[PDB]
């Protein structure tokens, strides 16, 4: 008998392979092993004496692959972090934006349950350069980009960038539109100004490629 | 903003509607008096003629085809491969 806890747990182990999916994407050296950890090692390389999961120790540290690096240079690591704390409060978020900014983390991905204290949402922006960046576990339990309708995205490097605008001679104001906080963008963890090609499949052409600067 | 002879990305052939223009303007200077270029074997109607005159590729007009951008490509109504 474990009641909701069983299931509970189950969506903290979805959502961490999300987080594990969406890192690796974004250009961080991951092992796809790593990713599917099936459950029964992640009840045990992740949980304490009682069936209770400790997320403290599920936070890890994420680097740039060598591929990833030969396009984007200014990629320096990544931390993740799972709050043990439901609602996070302005004392335990600036540990957290302190550790970045310690660490010299270029960015810091805070992923928390129920929600966060406004306050504490105020204490984000405040590590320039480095950006951080917050998700609520119910909106990882599963990865959206794994569905028919989401397309495949790519971060442009600022070079494709200007390629891009070269060629199509155009001004950046000319090109579709995709909004900050939008899934995918959200999911990239897309920065104003940046563009992304999309290739999807068409039914008309072959495949049909696309792109739009995050607004 | 003028772009060379050389490195023209835009189409060989003529537009219906670059074809369309060209057989109407040609045809006012016709209707006009203005001289022709082809030999009338008969035709007195001045669209007939012109049309005559694009077959003959003895119309000497230019296309001037702009870019959005605002630069634009130069094609001689000769050049145009015509076929629509």
């Amino acid at each position: 008998m474990d009641q909701e806890n069983e299931r509970n747990i189950s969506r903290l182990w979805r959502a961490f392979r999300t987080v594990k999916e969406m890192v690796k994407d974004r250009g961080y050296f991951i092992t796809q092993e790593e990713v599917e950890l099936p459950l029964e090692d992640f009840k045990a390389k992740y949980c304490d004496s009682m069936g209770r999961p400790q997320r403290k120790m599920m936070s890890f540290q994420a680097n740039p692959t060598e591929e990833s690096i030969s396009k984007f240079p200014d990629m320096g690591s990544l931390w993740v972090e799972f709050c043990d704390e439901p609602s996070v409060g302005v004392k335990t978020m600036k540990t957290f934006v302190i550790h970045i900014q310690e660490k010299n983390f270029q960015t810091g991905i805070f992923v928390y349950q129920n929600n966060i204290t406004p306050s504490a949402m105020k204490l984000v922006p405040s590590i320039p350069p480095a950006t951080i960046e917050t998700f609520n576990e119910a909106a990882l339990v599963v990865n959206i980009t794994h569905h028919e309708l989401v397309p495949k995205h790519i971060r442009l490097s600022s070079d494709e960038k200007r390629e891009l605008l070269k060629r199509y001679r155009l001004k950046e104001s000319q090109l579709p539109r995709i909004q900050r906080a939008d899934p995918v963008a959200l999911y990239l963890g897309l920065k104003r100004g940046e563009v992304v090609k999309i290739i999807r499949k068409s039914e008309t052409s072959g495949r049909y490629a696309s792109y739009r600067i995050c607004m | 903003k003028a772009i060379p002879k050389d490195q023209r990305a835009t189409t060989p052939y003529m537009t219906k509607y670059e074809r369309a223009r060209i057989l109407g303007t040609r045809a006012l200077q016709i209707s006009m008096n203005a001289p022709v270029f082809v030999d009338l074997e008969g035709e007195t109607d001045p669209l007939r003629i012109a049309m005559k005159e694009l077959a003959e590729k003895k119309i000497p007009l230019v296309i001037r085809r702009y870019l959005p951008d605002g630069s634009f490509e130069d094609w001689s109504v000769e050049e145009l491969i015509v076929d629509l």
